[PDB]
């Protein structure tokens, strides 16, 4: 749900 | 506060036994391979004529869909084959030879890793890997083989049923991670010893994993900088070993009395590819 592949 | 000598000293006194590790592409950058984030030489910073429209969009899907060249280009140049580990891989498996491993939390997909001898029941790929594909449209699996021919022809892999474009189960900006990662509610609260390589720790969910162990594991960084919560946060139990990654790992090597082993393991590796 919330813990895609980004940057922070 | 520890040093590099107090761990050392912990693992030889048997005091610390089940490492986990996690690594990013500061590892495989003195095999030849680049980075992301080095000023100069990593690949978010220098690509004109990459033929992508900004350096990000390699792993972004919307690009991909629209022009999936630049991404099966990245993946001739890195197709396990053409790259070696490096001493930091060889010392990796020699912690799982050793029967220190627990697990390796990799952010690469060189696969390097799985190269070097160290078995997959060990290795989370993270980030995804080419050891297989995906038809895009039919959700077809293939085997990672079945695409490179058509990578080194340079054509872009595609389903012999419904003609899609095929792709390896590389994990792309918004995608979640393969369920595989989920193994970190075990592995990091029964590790007694983190160990983090050659990372910026700047993607998630994958840099979170740093604050899942207690507070009483050390952890220790080898890494030309300061980063995360050693940059801004520290533990009283954080050691950072800072400067090149390989050097870093070679005085370590040296405190373990592994040296001779190490360079042993080399021969049957580098040597045997
Ligand atoms: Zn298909």
């Amino acid at each position: 749900t919330r813990s895609g592949k980004v940057m922070r | 506060k520890l040093s590099l000598q107090d761990v050392a000293e912990l693992i030889r006194a048997r005091a610390c036994q089940r490492v986990v590790v996690m690594v990013g592409a500061g590892i495989s950058t003195p095999s030849g391979i680049p980075d992301f984030r080095s000023p100069g030489s990593g690949l978010y910073s220098n690509l004109q004529q990459y033929d992508l429209p900004y350096p990000e969009a390699i792993f972004e899907l919307p690009f991909f869909f629209h022009n999936p060249k630049p991404f099966f280009t990245l993946a001739k140049e890195l197709y396990p084959g053409n790259y070696k580990p490096n001493v930091t891989h060889y010392f990796l498996r020699l912690l799982h030879d050793k029967g220190l491993l627990l697990r390796l939390y990799t952010q690469n997909i060189d696969g390097l890793e799985r190269v070097s001898g160290i078995p997959a029941s060990k290795l989370v790929e993270a980030h995804g890997t080419f050891a297989s594909a995906t038809c895009t449209v039919c959700q077809r699996p293939f085997p990672g083989e079945d695409i490179r021919a058509d990578v080194m022809a340079d054509r872009v892999p595609r389903c012999p049923v419904c003609t899609g474009v095929v792709k390896p189960d590389i994990v792309f900006f918004g995608e979640p991670l393969p369920q595989r990662f989920l193994l970190h509610v075990v592995d990091f609260p029964m590790a007694d010893l983190l160990l983090i390589l050659g990372t910026s720790l700047e993607v998630e969910p994958f840099a979170s994993l740093t604050e899942a162990v207690r507070s009483s594991v050390p952890r220790l960084l080898i890494n030309r900088d300061l980063v995360g919560p050693l940059a801004w946060h520290p533990r009283s139990r954080d050691v950072a070993q800072l400067g090149d990654v390989v050097h870093g790992v070679e005085s370590l090597v040296e405190l373990l009395g592994w040296t001779e082993e190490m360079r042993d393991l080399v021969q049957r590796e580098t040597g045997k590819l």
